[PDB]
């Protein structure tokens, strides 16, 4: 749910809108509230008594519960123990407290809560801000490296602050020491994991040397493919002109960047005017079956058929659309009148529309 | 149409040129002048890819 | 087309 | 083997759920040399390298008459024929000429879902996404940085499924 200890916790030991906030309550049972005024006024007696008794004079509260469960859910959240343990140490904090409370102790329990809200965040934010712990192994590591390549230099500690940023960078990366070296993992439970001491071992002697030598794949096998990948995570930093180019470390730089640069980009890339209304429908169908009835069975006129449908009709629809009703009925009158094969055919053949221009 | 596992079959003649491509030019000419009484296309791997 | 090959008259006489 | 040139791993599919389950390294592929020299060993060696390299790449970069539904279908909207409809006095005998209204029936037939889903993979979208994964310096770090997704009987939020309950 939330990760702030304290509102993580106080879901747990708290009511629904008591009077442990007493403003609010006090204003809604007055008048006070705008949302819905009037709303206390009306509750059977027994409540509204109630509420007034506890509003008038409030009951005290311990909540020596609240901040033990407050410090024991940060514990829990910050992978002191496992949720078990946590079951287990409510208890476990709750008699310690018990056996010996004093109002000191609760002091040091609020300031603890405090402390430990605190701490939670301040967790979370550096678990998300880069992971100090990785930098430190990676500078004892760069220690243990030396800093003095006979041949070529400024590619060398150019790699070296590339390699720097590139951890400092990417959270989430993991650099350590197991045995007797240290390695590169760009993520936890995740593949793609670099020998660091062994790949600069292989690159200590590829640095200032290889330039001349990038056109033929002569020496192309000194690089061993740990390094290679260890290259290949460095493609997006170390971009053009840090590294020398012209030269077989340079150019393997530049073909990945320009590969991995092409990929992203692309990525991010991915990927009869007028027509009546229901209602209308439903009143010309209407007509046309008012019209055709009468004009078939009662042998009437077409005038004085279209007269009787109107009358037929629900006064409240019939006022409601007087004028699309009058505007047909006069059509309807005119096309009768002059083109009695049109009428009969708008007449007896449903699917019909008018056409337009009779807007 | 595997392109992870091509260049493991291609060394192993599973899949991949035929038998007169990858054989040295001298050695397949060698093979078509002396077929008739000492054979050799029998000793060599030929693919088929369906 | 061609990329499908697997790559690596009876009348009464007419001798 | 070596830390450098690793057997590949290969996952394997569940088709029923459209997970994916825990995957292990080629175990049917591999060539047998140990009866061969220091050259094709090497050779053996550079090919198995090459093939690392194909497989790393390639997963990181590659990720009217309207047809109706493989048979094309015509539409008319104004292709009404019978214009009759029975009233009182006319008895409408046996009819109808199967027509695809061009909005309505069209569009009811080529609705979408309500809902688009949220779970498992088809097997296309598995073999596109899930190439086999080339596994560097296997297990190197501290206990809980390894690769769980390898084990078949490992849960991602319950860690270490418990099999037979």
């Amino acid at each position: 749910t939330d990760p702030a200890v304290r509102a993580a916790l106080q879901s747990q030991p708290s009511g629904l809108n008591s009077t442990d906030d007493w403003r609010q309550v006090m204003d809604r049972i007055m008048s006070l509230t705008a949302r819905n005024p009037d709303a206390f006024r009306q509750q059977p007696q027994a409540n509204r008594l109630s509420a007034i008794l506890e509003a008038v004079v409030p009951a005290r509260a311990n909540p020596t519960h609240e901040k033990v469960l407050a410090i024991v859910n940060a514990l829990a959240e910050n992978r002191a123990i496992r949720p078990d343990e946590a079951g287990l140490v409510y208890d476990a904090l709750l008699q310690r407290v018990a056996r010996y409370n004093s109002g000191n102790v609760q002091t040091n329990l609020d300031r603890l809560v405090g402390d430990v809200r605190e701490a939670v965040a301040q967790r979370e934010r550096a678990q998300q801000q880069g992971n100090l712990g990785s930098m430190v192994a990676l500078n004892a590591f760069l220690s243990t490296q030396p800093a003095n390549v006979p041949r070529g230099q400024e590619d060398y500690t150019n790699f070296v602050s590339a390699l720097r940023l590139m951890v400092t960078e990417t959270p989430q990366s993991e650099v350590y020491q197991s045995g007797p070296d240290y390695f590169f993992q760009t993520s936890r439970q995740g593949l793609q994991t670099v020998n660091l001491s062994q790949a600069f071992k292989n690159l200590q002697g590829l640095w200032g040397v290889r330039a001349p030598t990038g056109d033929r794949a002569t020496v192309s096998s000194l690089l061993t493919p740990n390094s290679r990948l260890l290259l290949l995570l460095i493609a997006p930093f170390t971009d053009s002109g840090s590294v020398s180019r012209d030269t077989y470390l340079g150019h393997l730089l530049t073909l990945y960047r320009e590969a991995i640069g092409q990929a992203h980009v692309d990525e991010h890339t991915f990927q009869s005017l007028h027509s009546l209304n229901s209602e209308e429908e439903r009143i010309l169908r209407y007509v046309q079956q008012s019209v055709s009835l009468n004009l078939m069975r009662d042998g009437v006129t077409p005038s004085v058929a279209l007269d009787m449908t109107a009358r037929n009709m629900e006064p409240g629809m019939y006022a409601s659309n007087r004028p699309f009703i009058n505007r047909l009925m006069d059509y309807l009158h005119r096309a009768a009148a002059v083109n009695p094969e049109y009428f009969t055919n708008a007449i007896l053949n449903p699917h019909w529309l008018p056409p337009p221009g009779f807007y | 149409a595997t392109p992870s596992m091509m260049p493991q079959w291609s060394y192993m003649h599973i899949s991949g040129q035929d038998a007169s491509e990858y054989l040295s030019p001298g050695l397949v000419q060698f093979a078509r002048a002396t077929e008739t009484y000492f054979s050799l296309n029998n000793k060599f791997r030929n693919p088929t890819v369906a | 087309f061609a990329s499908l090959a697997p790559r690596h008259t009876s009348n009464m006489s007419g001798g | 083997m070596s830390k450098e040139i690793p057997t590949p791993y290969m996952w394997s599919y569940q088709p029923q759920m459209g997970l994916a389950a825990g995957a292990a390294q080629d175990y049917s592929t591999r060539i047998n040399y140990m009866s061969a020299g220091p050259h094709m060993i090497s050779r053996v060696n550079g090919i198995r390298a090459h093939r690392n390299r194909i497989l790393l790449e390639q997963a990181a970069i590659t990720t009217l008459t309207i047809r109706g539904r493989g048979i094309q279908l015509n539409d008319e909207s104004v292709s009404s024929s019978l214009g009759l409809r029975p009233d009182g006095t006319f008895q409408i005998g046996g009819a109808g000429r199967p027509s695809f209204t061009p909005r309505q029936a069209i569009l009811t037939l080529q609705t979408s879902s309500s809902e688009p889903r949220s779970g498992g993979i088809g097997t296309l979208q598995f073999i596109e996404e899930f190439v086999p994964s080339v596994y560097f310096n296997p297990f190197s770090g501290p206990p809980g940085h390894y690769p769980d997704q390898f084990i078949p009987n490992f849960d991602a939020v319950k860690d270490s499924a418990d099999g037979y309950d």
